[PDB]
């Protein structure tokens, strides 16, 4: 099928701390170790990104993300159970259950695209979120200082 | 030798002068909606679609791209859209689609381009499966010359892909979709393009330059010769993971020269990537894969095209897929006027 273009928000640099315990930071870093955009960050960028991630407390039955909505946040599970279902041609189907661990919304860190699924908390829970724009500003501002050529 | 065939020094110098002059002096409302009969949709996009139209007075056919202003604002593409029109109206090259007219009304922005009836290279590539290396080389040479031209003007194209390359009646390429084209003298940062064609530096927000276009050419050549892109997966993240790794696998039928060219274009380290070294584009023009390329004949469009789309006459859209049609409605209230004044 023909491939559509993608485009994120512009930010020409050339032209934010959410307190966390040492334990919380370590667990969070360990959960993003396999995330593409994180694996490629320099140590200082990682530290700044981890500081920017905010806590998102959720109540049972609460919808973390609704399929089709605009996506601007990436989430990593800290605790709690979540359900994952996708509506296909009108047919709602469960695609699994989260159990206190996991991550989702990774693509939101690059550009906005409709959420591919709805994720609802099936019990009290907590997640760590990261805004795409906040993330980009951090990485770009830091990389803008690097000499090139 | 390849680079010694044609002398482009003074040509690029004059082309730059002409571009700068036109870039600073775009025309506004050089036509209006009621001067065209809308015939059929040739393709659709996020802001609207491109329709085949007939200029009522001259009878000539054109391709009109319609962009819904409110949608452009919502998707935060105001700057890109203004750049698209301002740059396209200022460039001139044998392989670039020509912008004939442009205008706007209460609801949309309109770019009337010359109609390229041959269809997207994408459709032909998907139907044929894969192009022979000579066939792929014919198209590649045209892109090489086009980027040499665009880059000399300090422009970056940013969306090279078969879907944006149209085949004209002589079988030559006509680059369309300047949606992401931008004047860049140092480096830029917007994450944009098409997934399969994004260079590693774009994906990772490292800041980038014209080298991303050369990377995209590597992706294009590979796709043309293999029938599929070098980095592919059913999900975007997986595509990006493969791109960043850069590990590429070549079909067994790829010639040694092709593989070498591709290893140099698909170089993850932009400082070692062909097109971005000391000799710039000459490294590509001089590569063994292009040894049999007559760059002059390509530019003058004298080489016999390995493939020519079928044509009946003006208005023929058989080379394009069918799309759901819809009447163009123009609001009675001006939408987003302030943001698009320059258009
Ligand atoms: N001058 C032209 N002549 C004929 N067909 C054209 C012309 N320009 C564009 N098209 C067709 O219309 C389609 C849409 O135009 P395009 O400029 O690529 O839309 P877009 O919204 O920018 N697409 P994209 O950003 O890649 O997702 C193209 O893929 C071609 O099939
Ligand atoms: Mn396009
Ligand atoms: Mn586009």
């Amino acid at each position: 099928t023909r491939r559509a273009s993608v485009c994120a928000e512009a930010y020409n640099p050339d032209e934010i701390i959410h307190p966390k315990t040492d334990d919380q930071r370590n667990r969070l870093q360990e959960a993003c170790k396999d995330i593409l955009l994180f694996k490629n960050l320099d140590p200082e960028q990682m530290s700044q990104v981890l500081d920017a991630m905010f806590e998102k407390l959720v109540k049972e039955g609460e919808h973390v993300i609704d399929q089709g909505d605009d996506g601007d946040n990436f989430y990593v599970i800290d605790r709690g159970t979540f359900d994952i279902y996708v509506k296909c041609d009108g047919v709602g189907r469960c695609v699994g259950n989260y159990d206190n661990r996991g991550s989702f919304g990774e693509l939101a860190l690059m550009y906005n695209t409709p959420r591919a699924a709805t994720i609802t908390a099936t019990s009290p829970g907590a997640l760590w979120g990261l805004d795409r724009v906040t993330f980009r500003r951090i990485i770009v501002k830091n990389n803008a200082k690097k000499r090139k050529m | 030798k390849g680079s010694e065939q044609e002398s482009v020094k003074e040509f690029l110098a004059k082309a730059k002068e002409d571009f700068l002059k036109k870039w600073e002096t775009p025309s506004q409302n050089t036509a209006q909606l009621d001067q065209f009969d809308r015939i059929k949709t040739l393709g659709t996009g996020s802001f609207g679609r491109v329709m085949l139209v007939k200029h009522k007075e001259s009878g000539n056919h054109y391709a009109m791209k319609i962009l819904d202003k409110q949608k452009v604002v919502k998707l935060k593409q105001i700057e890109h859209t203004l750049n698209e029109k301002r740059i396209l109206q200022a460039v001139n090259f044998p392989f670039l689609v020509k912008l004939e007219f442009s205008f706007k009304d209460n609801s949309n922005l309109y770019m009337v381009m010359e109609y390229v009836a041959g269809g997207e290279m994408f459709s032909h590539l998907r139907r044929i499966g894969r192009f022979s290396e000579p066939h792929a080389r014919f198209y590649a040479a045209q892109i090489v010359l086009t980027f040499e031209y665009l880059h000399s003007l300090d422009l970056i194209y940013r969306d090279l892909k078969p879907e944006n390359l149209l085949i004209d009646q002589q079988g030559y390429i006509q680059v369309t979709d300047f949606g992401f084209a931008k004047r860049v003298k140092g480096r830029t940062w917007t994450l944009c393009g098409t997934p399969e064609y994004l260079a590693p530096e774009i994906i990772l927000s490292k800041g980038y330059n014209k080298a991303v276009d050369w990377w995209a050419l590597g992706v294009l050549i590979y796709e043309m010769a293999a029938g599929y892109p070098p980095f592919f997966a059913d999900q975007p993240i997986q595509i990006y993971e493969k791109i960043v790794s850069g590990k590429v696998r070549f079909p067994s039928h790829f010639s040694s020269d092709l593989k070498d060219l591709l290893r140099n274009l698909l170089q993850v380290d932009l400082t070692k990537r062909f097109g971005n070294l000391k000799n710039g584009v000459n490294d590509i023009k001089n590569h063994k894969w292009f040894a049999t390329t007559d760059w002059i004949a390509i530019y003058q469009r004298k080489v016999e095209a390995p493939f020519i789309p079928k044509f009946k006459g003006p208005g023929d859209t058989s080379n394009f897929d069918d799309y759901e049609e819809e009447e163009i409605r123009v609001s009675i209230n001006e939408k987003c006027g302030k943001e698009f004044t320059e258009f």
